[PDB]
């Protein structure tokens, strides 16, 4: 679930 | 006639002792954080005794889970209010973060942004010490879905996890381009597979209007150009808000801590969405806002005198020193034999090759010391941070203020990274600087 | 030599007492099922002590959390195994599921489909009786994402939850199609917002070669035509094929119970995948797949003389009589004031005049009896099962066998949607039928 | 088509095992209420394992709590659904509530009117039958301030306690008396000291207008001629009505029990605000109300052809049995030497020439049992009950069908009880009635 | 707390 | 989650 | 409970 996010 | 000092940081993402190292710049950093009245930092970890049971958080990175003592180092370095809300509270589920809470409080570590249901999740916390008080109130616009906090129903309790900043994005598309998306709807038969959703519901749950489109998980509109545009959920922003101007009447100083990776149109620069709701903060009487999520830096703003830090990076980063790597996290790397953590990371980065450790951004940091007189900001301090770049994975991620040289250049890079926003900087002798201030 | 009886039935959806009425014909429901030497079942509610937290489960039409003691009606009624993977076994959460273990086990009832850990959901259950014994395996293909559950790491443990049996989509679009999407990700400015994945990734998550897409979470691959298609997790299908040549070692009939809400071409047809995912299950030795999660009946399939029940639709529905209402589903209906949790059923399907109560669909079931001697399908007798369409709420949703006219409506039902897969029925003066075999 | 029987029954305050004793006439009452489909009572006392404190309750009459066998003896005896919400349920404090709720539920008895929070006790139990469901609401006119139960707020939990009915009461007087009574206060010194009060809210609390009052902790109101007059508070009154309307979604028959001490203008006469709100609960789907409290019989009404049971006196009087006194209670009674509690049973009431022992009205009961067929009561017998008026303190007080002669005497003042309201009876050759319907 | 109520 | 599922 | 008190 992030869409267009690591760490 | 009220004169309080409070330090600024991003994600501390600690898994190791010694955090502090001999070295006299890093001495010298936890010198600053224990001279000041309050030092906040965003924990980007789980501090853990065993509680709970590891999420699928491949998004996220993987798992972010480290033995409790690394609280003591936390506190030791000088940090003392604690913002919570993040991608990673929820690492060990709703157990995990219930077991934070008890540690954090056996600890007597102030702390906001989670909690056992949602009210809880977006109270403040309030750091009393001699000279005042600061209220932090910490949310996050990054987490998976479900992680959110809930709050109890007459019948079901509420609901352990995080202070939610949730937002929509909608894509502007031209009419023509429109039709075409219908099109594809409607000749691949997705609509035909919607067909009982129309009967149940009464109408297409695509059908937002006839310029509007709800397709694969997402939101169109019909412009006359197209575009990109990004949306607090009204709820989140007002609820936040409403617990700022709550905060406001009980503390000198108000901070409100966001954690967001969502990138605007370049990567460097944030969400729409997060401008607004910094402002917002301001608005409704926060004295700073103090943002994080990216591990590089973002601009600094001046909004109505107070000061929106984008995003503060990293002041820790051990990630790839975790011990504690879950099976699905494992599951990302083909291995023709079982692998140990730090073998696993090394693959994962294809032995240093990508991730974060080719590039310097992600090793740069700033701690922000701000100075404020009866609620007026009168000094804003910037201490840039050196991470280690190009250094064993062992040592890397530890903070020290940057040398002269190393800190010019950071303090160079906030510079043009806030010029859009009509942000000066002065530069000391040193390498630190301070922000150009109206009042 | 050995000669077993099995009742199937559908979704399981209890929450109030009194399950099986004084009406004889409800009556000989329990006869029929108390007559068999298994009695199968899906457990579509959560039965709790208050262990647990409700989690967001719009999608799934809300939390379905009741009394433990549904767990004695659902014994007295007949059912003996149950099978618990679907998309509401995880509504209170990892310690919800874990409470439900400790309640089933307490009550000594066999039960499949969630676990403390992956191996746990996935593992069959040994139903042992004087005349032999019956392995059930239970998986869900709908539930929401990281519900799942997982294995232990050398560092980390589990995590509990749901057997999944997972499943991907592809849209199938013309060249024409494709650049258009494309040209949609670019000049929405979507495909900038990706800068920094292709850094730290070295190439575009969005290109999976040229000729295929992933954009707005959904994949796209170019085709002469238009289409849609669905396909297996390979991981899932070969982990639960493998424990059900396991099961064939150790058990006289294997069961395969398999949640699925997800729908084909039309509402009525399985998808794909799950038609694939039932030939494999009795390719591997299964003696039958009980589908049910669509709330309606599907067709019936006779594949290598084993059956195949795509969905037995619900044998007990009583959502809108459930006193456990959470928080975030009261807010999915707006209210001048406090509701009671009948009043915001009322509300939610809009005094009646939508959701399921107004179609006859939903409110009818099906319980096949299956005969096996030395495995071999010796007889499926059906017997079409009323859930009081039309009735006041708190009546309609317990189980009956229909009556003669009513029954045949039922299988004329069963019979045209069994059509497709070469089924044919036979049916008594009872309204009761069975299946033509070739054996 | 739906035939469901109900017992209805008054005060159970059991002490001692043996409820049902080897008399013929005790068995058949224990076949008449095992022979229904639902018995109702009020659980007059506190069944008790050790959880808890004893409250100062001077003005129920002491503390009323046994051993948790008593339970056994209650549903043993036919009764299968408990009214719990009276001034005796919280004698052993907030813990002691907690710990009649696990009592209940760990021996799956059905009850309400108490709960961990206002909610809980408000709510409707749902006692699930084969032929029907039975829904009970339990409040209490007659409690000490504080017990009720409350709601959680945002920071704090809520408090276990009772379902409460609260009323205000207005004592009207003459323009010369009220000039009287503000004479007093004014010249007495009373008033003078609210002057704190004043400053502090700004006004005086005791001006409610120039023709109201608050004195003495009691409403004044100027009118033309004396008088008294009492209300339903309008909170509890709209409340518990609102789950009224919810139960009637969800049970085939409503039944709203009501512990009310509050007399009338002569003490067989209920308290208007009571005729009121039983007027109100069948307004809103009630089928019966069933009142106790007064320890002897009123009158029976129908309203809407519906009864209203005012009150069905004592189906179980053990109060002088009891082996658990408190030290409060035990120090309203002078005495040399250290009392036992016989010893002080016997002195509280004169060694029997005072208290409930020499009158014949606080022996006799009264068992409705209604029929009722698609919600219209079709029959209301009546079952005159004996107590055992002059018989030793530890035999009076279990329960009997009174044999022909005292169960026509008992018949003919539930008559004579009855007649202001318009209700007839007919009697049966063996004492026992029926209310003569309109139906 | 009765005002103008005894077991 | 669910793509293209109520109770 | 105070007759003819906050905090
Ligand atoms: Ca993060
Ligand atoms: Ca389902
Ligand atoms: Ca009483
Ligand atoms: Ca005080």
């Amino acid at each position: 679930g992030c869409g267009y996010c690591f760490g | 006639m009220t004169r309080l000092t409070v330090a600024l940081s991003g994600d501390c993402m600690v898994t190791r002792g010694g955090l502090i190292t001999s070295d006299p710049a890093a001495e010298r950093l936890r010198d600053l954080l224990r001279g000041t009245d309050f030092a906040v930092t965003n924990l980007e970890v789980v501090p853990s005794d065993g509680r709970g049971h590891p999420v699928h958080n491949a998004v996220g990175g993987g798992c972010l889970i480290a033995d409790s003592a690394v609280l003591d180092e936390v506190t030791a370095a000088g940090f003392s209010v604690l913002g919570c809300a993040n991608n990673h509270a929820m690492d060990l589920g709703t157990e995990g973060v219930l077991g934070t809470m008890d540690l954090l409080r056996a600890r007597g570590i102030p702390y906001a942004g989670i909690g056992a249901d949602l009210t809880g999740a977006r109270r403040p916390v309030y750091a009393d010490r001699p000279g005042g008080s600061l209220a932090l109130l910490s949310c996050t616009a990054t987490f998976l879905p479900g992680q959110e906090a809930a709050d109890p129903s007459p019948e079901l309790p509420g609901r352990p996890g995080l202070n939610p900043l949730r937002h929509t994005a909608t894509m502007q598309v031209t009419a023509d381009q429109m039709d075409v998306l219908r099109t594809i709807d409607a000749e691949t038969g997705l609509r035909a597979r919607r067909a009982e959703a129309r009967a149940l519901l009464g109408v297409d749950p695509a059908l937002l209007g006839p310029d509007r489109l709800a397709l694969f998980g997402t939101r169109f509109r019909t412009a006359d150009a197209p575009g990109f545009t990004t949306e607090c959920d009204p709820r989140d922003l007002d609820e936040i808000a409403r617990w700022v101007g709550e905060a406001r009447l009980r503390a000198d100083l108000v901070v409100v801590s966001v954690h967001s990776h969502e990138p605007g149109p370049t990567p460097e620069t944030p969400g729409e969405f997060l401008r607004v709701f910094a402002h917002r903060m301001i608005d409704e009487g926060a004295h700073a806002v103090v943002g994080h999520g990216p591990h590089f830096l973002r601009g600094v703003e001046l909004y109505r005198n107070k000061p929106i830090f984008y995003s503060l990076g990293n002041i820790v980063s051990q990630i790839e020193l975790t011990d504690r790597v879950s099976a699905e996290d494992y599951a990302k790397v083909t291995a023709e034999r079982p692998l140990t953590p730090g073998r696993y990371y090394d693959r994962l980065s294809g032995h240093g090759t990508r991730l974060f450790a080719p590039h310097r951004r992600y090793w740069q940091s700033l701690v922000p010391v701000l100075t404020f007189e009866d609620g007026t900001l009168t000094a804003a301090r910037l201490h840039p941070v050196d991470l280690g770049f190009g250094r064993p994975v062992h040592r890397r991620g530890r903070p020290r203020l940057a040398d002269r040289a190393e800190a010019e250049k950071t303090l160079t890079d906030v510079a043009q990274l806030s010029q859009p926003y009509g942000t000066a900087i002065e530069v000391m002798d040193d390498g630190t600087g301070e922000l150009a201030l109206d009042v």
